């Protein structure tokens, strides 16, 4: 591992709360300057985009899904914790012409 | 809003080379780049590069320049909306670290600043 | 110029939006009869379309802004998935059985407005 | 809707006057030349009313107001006893004389108001 | 009124300019056939008038001004020495090689205006 854009390590949630995911970098990868791409990633499958440029999402994404970039990190809020989101979520930077600078994922656990 | 197939699980030895195809149908395929990404065991995620079957435009990562050969057909059109072709990836100085799932991704729109965002998805192939 | 008249017909909408007036110029005996007949067809369908114009308050506009809010039940997709992803031929086959009931809504604005706008300078 | 086409004829002018685009609408071989004759024909009669309300500044327009003053020589009669009381078709057999007079006063207005115009935008 | 159709023909451009309306009234088998053609002829050649001024944001004026800066490519020529010397026949005998053009000049100024004004009304 050696990703230069580090999220929240883990966390954790409860049926019918929110959750929320940091991502944050140096200043060549963060923030003011590139838009933040998020991901739903189960253990080495398909995996799902969930909103891109910051705050727009998907088409046919959940509402629940939320995003917020500030000038140093941007966040992945999960309004409504259904059971089906156990999983990994990996953020990454990017402009028009560039690539995806993934993230250090983040195991969510909706136990309850 | 199409399928992305590609390849079996092919494994070979270090220092060779493997071929990963990628078969797209029900979307245009020359109106969305085709992105190739990776999960490794011994990182995370890493993307590779992307490749334009209209522009014939290939950007990848400075990490991944000198050992990628990224190639693809030319659509079939099947109505004058949809369409089926097929990408191609292979790698040079191939070693047990790239080890791990790969996946080709259309990109996500054909315009603004989000044009070629990995959105959907293939099924995944195993390396060595 | 840019590409010419129809040339963005299989690009995405933001980009076909620009230069608009390409396809507004080009848009106006056995022989002479089947000749003169396609003559007359061809100011009816000009003059219908500058028929809805006018009875839409766009009488002499490309882009033209109204008061009618964009209904879902036509379209739930965003600006974004439309005007830099879809082409405008793709798009109005979507909207092609609400395309008859936005007429409607476009000339009661167009009434409602004038009608408020003669209240307007009584004053 | 309202009551359709001309369904206000021998309505109120107050009433009448609502709705006005549902007559905006439908406005616009010895069988094919009969046919075609009416086909032209209706495109004549349809311009020249649409080229009377551009030579008077209301091309685009269904109600629109204009400069000149309403002389009382036409009609001495009220707001109220016209707009609440007499039929369009009424109306306009009392105007029936000074109609022709009345379009003339509407284009030395605006004639007259572009190029007034026309000084104001030299600044 | 004035001099009448045409009679500002031999006219200075400064006189010419005033009462611009009386050119625009009066615009628009063997003998039906002969009369018929020149009655849609007529149509076409008067749409293709109303056609540009459509396409150039001017539907509706008789004298409209706009963007595009006078090139003095076209002719270095003073104000003064336009409006009350030359004849309006004389003057576009002097520009017509540049008014195909000045008319393309026209259409990306009203395209460009629009698509601005799209973005204005976005607040
Ligand atoms: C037909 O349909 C196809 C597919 O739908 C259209 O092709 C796509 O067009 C869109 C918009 O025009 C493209 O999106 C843009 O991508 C550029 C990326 O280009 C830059 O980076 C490249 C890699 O680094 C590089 O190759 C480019 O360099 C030039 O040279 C190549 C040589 O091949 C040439 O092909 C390029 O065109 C370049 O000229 C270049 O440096 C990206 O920069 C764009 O973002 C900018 O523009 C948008 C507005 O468009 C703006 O919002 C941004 O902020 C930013 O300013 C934009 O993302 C897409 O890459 C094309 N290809 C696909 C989708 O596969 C084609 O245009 C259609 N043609 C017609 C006639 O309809
Ligand atoms: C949308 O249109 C439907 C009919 O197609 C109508 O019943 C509904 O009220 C409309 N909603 C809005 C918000 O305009
Ligand atoms: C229009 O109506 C038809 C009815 O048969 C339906 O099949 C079609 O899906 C409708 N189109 C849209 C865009 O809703
Ligand atoms: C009314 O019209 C007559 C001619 O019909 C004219 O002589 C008179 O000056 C006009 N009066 C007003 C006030 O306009
Ligand atoms: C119009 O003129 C005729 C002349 O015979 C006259 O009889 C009639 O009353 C006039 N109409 C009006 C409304 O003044
Ligand atoms: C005038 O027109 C010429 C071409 O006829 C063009 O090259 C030049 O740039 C124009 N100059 C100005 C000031 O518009
Ligand atoms: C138009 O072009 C012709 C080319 O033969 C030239 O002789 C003429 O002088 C030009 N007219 C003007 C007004 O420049």
């Amino acid at each position: 591992s050696q990703s230069v854009l580090t999220q929240s390590a883990s966390v954790s949630g409860s049926l019918g709360q929110s959750v929320t995911i940091s991502c944050t970098g140096p200043n060549s990868v963060c923030c003011s300057h590139k838009s933040i791409s998020w991901y739903q990633w189960p253990p080495g499958r398909a995996p799902t985009l969930i909103i891109y440029e910051d705050n727009e999402r998907a088409p046919g994404i959940s509402p629940r899904f939320s995003g917020y970039k500030s000038y140093w990190s941007a966040y992945l809020t999960i309004s409504d914790l259904r059971p089906e989101d156990e999983t990994t979520y990996y953020c990454c930077s990017y402009t028009h012409n560039s690539g995806c600078v993934f993230g250090t994922g983040t195991k969510v656990s909706v136990l309850g | 809003q199409g399928q992305l197939v590609q390849s079996g699980a092919t494994t070979t030895k270090p220092g060779s080379s493997v071929k990963i195809s990628c078969k797209t149908s029900g979307y245009r395929f020359n109106f969305y780049h085709i992105n190739w990404i990776r999960q490794t065991a011994g990182r995370g995620p890493e993307w590779m590069g992307w490749i334009s079957p209209y522009s014939g435009d290939k950007n990848l990562a400075p990490a991944f320049q000198d050992r990628v050969n990224m190639t693809t057909d030319t659509e079939v059109p099947v109505t004058s909306f949809t369409s089926t072709g097929a990408a191609y990836m292979e790698i040079r100085n191939l070693t047990s670290d790239d080890t791990g799932t790969y996946f080709c991704a259309k990109g996500l729109l054909r315009d603004g600043s989000s044009t070629w965002l990995p959105y959907l998805w293939g099924q995944g192939t195993l390396l060595t | 110029f840019i590409l010419g008249f129809l040339g963005a017909a299989g690009s995405t909408m933001g980009a076909a939006s620009m230069a608009l007036t390409v396809q507004a110029r080009l848009l106006l005996t056995v022989w002479g009869i089947k000749q003169l007949q396609a003559r007359v067809l061809a100011v009816e369908r000009y003059l219908r379309d500058q028929q809805l114009l006018g009875i839409w308050g766009c009488s002499g506009k490309i882009i033209c802004c109204t008061n009618v809010p964009w209904n879902d039940s036509w379209s739930n997709k965003t600006i974004n998935e439309i005007w830099d992803n879809m082409t405008w031929m793709q798009w109005e086959k979507e909207i092609d059985n609400y395309t008859q009931h936005i007429y409607t809504l476009l000339e009661v604005s167009q009434i409602q407005q004038e009608k408020n706008e003669q209240e307007l300078l009584e004053l």
